[PDB]
């Protein structure tokens, strides 16, 4: 009986092994930066 | 085979010696009244020469398979036809020793060993925790 149980655990090990095997543009940017840089320096100042 | 008969007082009314050891064999529960010795005794009422007398009679026999005085002797229960035995009793320390097998003593051994084997097996078997990825671990 004990051997049988151990065998069940072995089946569990196999299943786990299988599971683990399974588991293991440009203008838009230029315009956007143009704004960003402008607003960030606050150079306007007029 | 499991028991030990002693009539420590029986030594006191006599003293414990060879012919005495025979008679004391007769006193203990291990003795049988179905033997020839009882017949001879009863006939007498109504040690070599004894052995000489057993040669004439036909039946179960008990003879002297040792002398170590004043302690040990074997007393052999044998079935005479050529002499077949039966069992062998030892007399040591004013106590009748049961003649326990061969097979029975071995039985005792096996039994004991097996029993505690079982105990250990269960006790330890309760302990482990099993996870499929972890296998069997002891917490």
């Amino acid at each position: 009986t004990m051997q049988l149980i151990k065998n069940v655990q072995d089946l569990l090990i196999l299943t786990r092994s299988i599971k683990e095997k399974w588991l293991l543009d440009e203008k838009q940017i230029e315009e956007l930066l143009d704004n960003c840089i402008e607003t960030f320096v606050a150079e306007k100042t007029t | 085979d499991e028991l030990q008969w002693k009539s420590p007082e029986w030594i006191q009314v006599f003293g414990l010696r060879t012919e005495n050891v025979l008679d004391y064999f007769a006193e203990s529960p291990f003795f049988d009244k179905t033997s020839n010795n009882q017949v001879i005794k009863m006939q007498r009422q109504f040690y070599m020469q004894l052995e000489e007398e057993l040669m004439k009679l036909d039946g179960t026999e008990y003879v002297l398979s040792s002398v170590r005085e004043p302690d040990f002797w074997v007393i052999r229960k044998q079935r005479r036809t050529e002499i077949i035995p039966l069992q062998d009793y030892y007399i040591i320390g004013a106590n009748i020793y049961q003649s326990p097998t061969i097979f029975k003593i071995v039985q005792s051994r096996l039994m004991s060993t097996s029993y505690h084997l079982n105990s250990t097996l269960e006790s330890l078997y309760d302990l482990i925790e099993f996870q499929p990825s972890q296998g069997v671990h002891y917490k």
